């Protein structure tokens, strides 16, 4: 939070260049191999961390090494092993193994059967670390929308005061919204939450996308430990192919006649801001809402 | 234990059949590079538009330091900046024992990181092509020392036979696929100028010429289409298509052709005749091996009561008692071209991820748009012209006409229609008229 | 042989580079062209 | 002379029966392991 | 275009791939001297190493459909495809997992 | 018009086709001296022959159902078609490889 | 149900000028086509669906 | 067969060049 | 290393 530029009581003073992005004056950086070369694919092994080589004018230095967001994980680990270490307390074999054949006897021969799997756990016997599970974080939310539900013209429960104190205007809470996954002071595009589970193929998030949180989170699960590498990269790829192309179902912008109409001073061509509001910025800007989703 | 070369026209087939793509990374590779020298074309009139009126804003006045540095700043060559090789050396260990990379990518066009323009990498593209697996896996290789392959008796994953290789030779055995996509690269860097060369918006120079004579607004000259051997428009592969023509009447007038619809499938083929000595040292007796005989020893020391599980391997002895190659998983299938790219960032405001192109361009659109109407049509020809081409063999084609001829993409559709000097080893549906299909 | 093939193929990738290296010279020529003219 | 894919569906006729018939020209070949010690048991016994 | 090479696709399945394997089964086996279980194995590699390609492919490109308004072409082709479909699929299958 | 046409179509599979062809095995059996077996045969051939040719037919129709916003409920009539329509095509497969 | 949901979009004012007027078509027709037709359907929508 | 085809062309060639300069005459 | 350059640009 104090990396962002907005939340900067003071104004730069220079250059934009001297700066990374509108959201971080100092980008965090992505992955990198072994070898110090660009990280854009899980399967590609990355190890180190490092500066995106973009530079708008100057290379940022960067903050992170990636490190701790597992390094967290790691601690929560490690501060787990004693509780699950004193529940754990050879267990495979135990004494009340053999307790059924008294009630056996006891019973006769017309239930013989009943007891089969048990002569065969006994008949092996003759003949012959953990992590937790359950726990419910994922049972956990998060909405970033939930700043912007309010505001409208006139806006409403449940967070109205919200808006009644910042006099129904949002974009002081907009560029929090920017600085959680880079929507819109780096693009409508944005990135898409990063699923936490074991996902061998997964794209790297490159460019200024990679200075936002969401980003982040998502560029720092694969850096790879030298304590276990506990992902194995998929050994069915390129044999169920999947080329399914998100850009032959896409509407582009379109040129409109400028159809100048005057009233009676004023020249202004209202055909084209028709076109260009009612088609190219709604029409076309939610058909590519669904398309990136889709995509 | 005692006893009990290539057809040319034959490589159509080998292009694409679900399980090859060389033929998709040819027409990758060649949007490429209309892309890089028409960009290049594009950003050098520009330029020399904004340096001439270097008085007057954005270049004069008061810049903003990106349109200052915009103005400052030459363009290079990026058909010069892209090569393979030094990517495929770059990306693999310099050890060469190690487990070599699966696979490789190449965005186009290429620029390394003091180079201002890194984000427009990629901007033309990417190909894609994988290692050759069948030498990645264990060999015995040696930094220093020599290599052989695996014969009979072992764990192999070439043929039966043994052959010494050294150091260099092993590394320059990992460059087929590099010097393979070089080999595209060169042959179609020809044909690229060519193209860009004939485009009419693309001659910076004010020609007052001859503007009543040009086959289009595209192309003053058009390509072509493909004839049959008596003569005639070859519209369905159905019938026959040997040689290279042009249409009379086009636009009022007949411009000559500059090509004869083979420098694809001479692409092709030039790739095919590399690749052949590889892939013949990689399958380098084949209809018999010593290891089928060996079970019985362990069959003695086994017991008769598994004899069932040798079944098929006495039915492997006692039926030995009586008794053109193409590349296959290449790897160019999973490039990618979208043509739609240059005109991404364009809208009310510019956005990412090529928001500082638009920026140069101070959101004009103009240019881009010939360029796609160069590589598909749109709009000069049309509101809508035609897709990106079906690599596939489909022997159920039909070859673009008119005008719609004269753009890349129905220049390849058209291409890839002929038909080799080798004898045709292509067949068509036997029962196409069998399943009909009526819809408008 | 098997090695005498792979040499002539890095003989051809040779002349290829050798290529290249006519092309990277092949620009600054007609850039120094640009600013003279 | 079969007009249409009429004779096409006997075409995948054929190779079914063709596996079938192999199928069974298998299963009845391999009876013979515990088919014969039986009658070996007769004859003598 | 997407009607076209959808219907090349869903026609080409079974009489070109099911003839060819027939073609080349018979020739392997008219041949003097091959043993013909392994023949007929192979030939159950070729049933069973096309059959599925082809159904992945069916997989890519009705999915790829997808068209807004219309897009239920897609739908309507497979549902009316799916038993004679599964007739050759199916068909397929079971010679590979015979041979 | 269109669903006038699709009606009329999955209306005739069985009545038309199948009462016509049992009738010409009725006349080709009836007379002494024609071959029985190459008679069953023969119905057997044309019977397959129909039912594909239908079946094709509606493939075409079934796929130009597509009018929007409506062609989706020429698909829910195939969906509640296919059991009965599941029937005939049953009767002719069936007694087709059969005859 | 919020991975879908719709933003309030801030276009730019149409300014249209009449001979002593000034106003914008352009931001009021996106606020009542879109903010308050299209976005109003769309949220009854979701919120009955949820 | 290549060469058969490009001088095919060639005679192809050698009957618009004397209209095109007639339209520069023109 | 940062701290350099903000100096730099402070001094600027």
């Amino acid at each position: 939070v104090n990396n962002d530029p907005a939340f900067s009581t003071t104004t730069s003073t220079g250059n934009s260049k001297n700066d990374f992005s509108a959201i971080a004056k100092q980008q965090f950086g992505v992955p990198y191999k072994s070898s110090g070369e660009v990280c854009t694919e899980y399967q590609q092994v990355c190890q180190t961390w490092g500066s995106v080589p973009s530079s708008t004018g100057s290379t940022t230095g960067v903050l992170f090494n990636g490190t701790e967001f597992l390094g967290a994980i790691n601690d929560y680990n490690g501060i787990m092993m004693p509780t699950l270490n004193l529940i754990r307390q050879s267990k495979e074999f135990d004494k009340k193994s053999r307790d059924f054949i008294a009630e056996a006897n006891a019973k006769g021969w017309i239930m013989a059967g009943s007891y089969f799997f048990d002569l065969v756990k006994l008949n092996g016997s003759a003949t012959e670390d953990q992590f937790d599970t359950g726990t419910g974080l994922d049972k956990s939310s998060f909405d970033p929308t939930q700043l912007t539900k309010p505001f409208g013209k006139t806006c409403q429960d449940p967070y109205s005061l919200l808006c009644t104190w910042f006099q129904n205007k949002s974009d002081k809470l907009i560029q929090i919204q920017s600085l959680i996954d880079g929507v819109p002071a780096l693009g409508q595009d944005g990135v898409k939450q990063p699923d936490l589970s074991d996902n061998p193929q997964r794209q790297s998030v490159s460019g200024p996308l990679s200075s936002t949180v969401y980003g982040f989170v998502n560029n720092s699960m694969m850096v790879q430990l030298p304590g276990q590498p506990g992902i194995k990269p998929l050994t069915f790829a390129n044999l169920i192919n999947f080329k399914v192309d998100t850009s032959l179902y896409y509407m582009k912008h379109q040129d409109f006649d400028c159809g100048r109409v005057k009233i009676l001073f004023f020249s202004f061509c209202l055909g084209r801001m028709m076109g260009d509001l009612f088609y190219n910025y709604v029409f076309r800007y939610v058909y590519n809402f669904f398309l990136a989703i889709f995509g | 234990n005692r006893g009990g070369q290539a057809d040319p026209t034959k490589s159509l087939q080998a292009a694409g059949s679900s399980s090859s793509g060389v033929a998709k990374g040819a027409l990758t590779i060649l949007g490429g590079q209309i892309c890089m020298l028409g960009l290049q074309k594009q950003l050098q009139a520009q330029r020399d538009l904004y340096l001439s009126q270097s008085k007057s804003p954005p270049c004069g006045g008061n810049p903003t330091p990106e349109m200052n540095t915009f103005c400052r700043t030459a363009i290079p060559d990026f058909i010069s900046t892209v090569n393979f090789v030094k990517k495929q050396n770059d990306d693999t260990p310099k050890d060469l024992t190690a487990n070599q990379p699966a696979s490789f990518e190449l965005d186009m066009p290429n620029f390394d990181k003091s180079s201002p323009f890194y984000f427009l990498n990629g901007i033309c593209g990417t190909v894609k092509w994988n290692n050759i697996s069948a030498l990645n896996s264990t060999n015995q290789s040696d930094n220093k020392g020599l290599v052989t392959v695996g014969g009979a008796g072992s764990n192999s994953s070439m043929g039966a036979n043994s052959l010494n290789i050294t150091s260099s030779q092993l590394q320059t055995a990992r460059l087929s696929r590099a010097i393979a996509i070089q080999q595209m690269y060169v042959t179609l860097s020809t044909v690229a100028q060519v193209m860009v060369n004939n485009d009419p918006a693309f001659s910076t120079t004010t020609s007052t010429g001859n503007s009543k004579n040009d086959f289009s607004a595209i192309a003053k000259q058009q390509f072509g289409v493909p004839y049959k051997s008596s003569g005639e428009v070859c519209t369905e592969y159905q019938q026959v298509c040997q040689t290279w023509g042009s249409v009379p009447s086009s636009t009022g007038s007949t411009t000559g052709v500059l090509f004869n619809g083979t420098e694809f499938l001479g692409a092709i083929n030039d790739y095919n005749g590399i690749m052949m000595p590889t892939l013949n040292l990689i399958r380098q007796s084949k209809e018999f091996d010593k290891k089928s005989r060996d079970f019985i020893a362990e069959a003695n020391a086994k017991g008769w009561i598994m004899a069932g599980s040798y079944f098929f391997d006495l039915v492997k002895l006692n039926g030995s008692a009586t008794e053109d190659q193409f590349d296959t998983g290449t790897g160019l299938d999973k490039s990618s071209f979208d043509p739609t790219q240059l005109t991404k960032p364009f809208g009310k405001t510019c956005q990412d991820p090529y928001s500082l192109l638009c920026t140069w361009f101070q959101n004009k659109s103009d240019k881009l748009i010939q360029i796609q109407s160069l590589i598909d049509g749109v709009p000069a020809l049309g509101q809508d012209g035609v897709k990106q081409p079906d690599l596939s063999d489909n022997p159920q084609r039909q070859s673009v006409s008119g005008p719609l001829s004269s753009t890349v993409y129905g220049f390849v559709n058209n291409s890839m229609m002929v038909q080799l000097p080798g004898q045709p080893g292509i067949k068509p549906l036997t029962f196409a008229n069998l399943i009909n299909f009526k819809v408008d | 042989d098997a090695a005498s093939s792979a040499e002539q193929l890095q003989a051809i990738l040779q002349k290829q580079n050798e290529q290249l290296a006519e092309q990277k010279y092949q620009q600054e020529i007609q850039q120094r062209t640009s600013d003279m003219l | 002379g079969y007009t249409g894919w009429a004779g096409v569906y006997a075409f995948f006729f054929s190779i079914l029966i063709y596996t079938s018939m192999y199928l069974i020209i298998v299963q009845k070949a391999f009876t013979l392991i515990a088919h014969l010690p039986d009658k070996v048991l007769r004859w003598i016994g | 275009e997407m009607i076209n090479s959808i219907v090349m696709a869903f026609l080409m399945i079974p009489l070109q791939g099911m003839k060819d394997i027939f073609i080349v089964g018979v020739q392997t086996l008219t041949q003097p001297g091959i043993n013909p279980i392994v023949a007929l194995a192979n030939m159950g590699t070729m049933y069973i190493n096309f059959s599925g390609t082809l159904w992945l492919t069916l997989l890519n490109m009705a999915v790829s459909s997808l068209i807004p308004l219309f897009g239920i072409f897609i739908f309507a082709l497979i549902m009316m495809a799916m038993p004679l479909l599964m007739a050759w699929i199916g068909t397929m299958v079971s010679i590979g997992f015979v041979t």
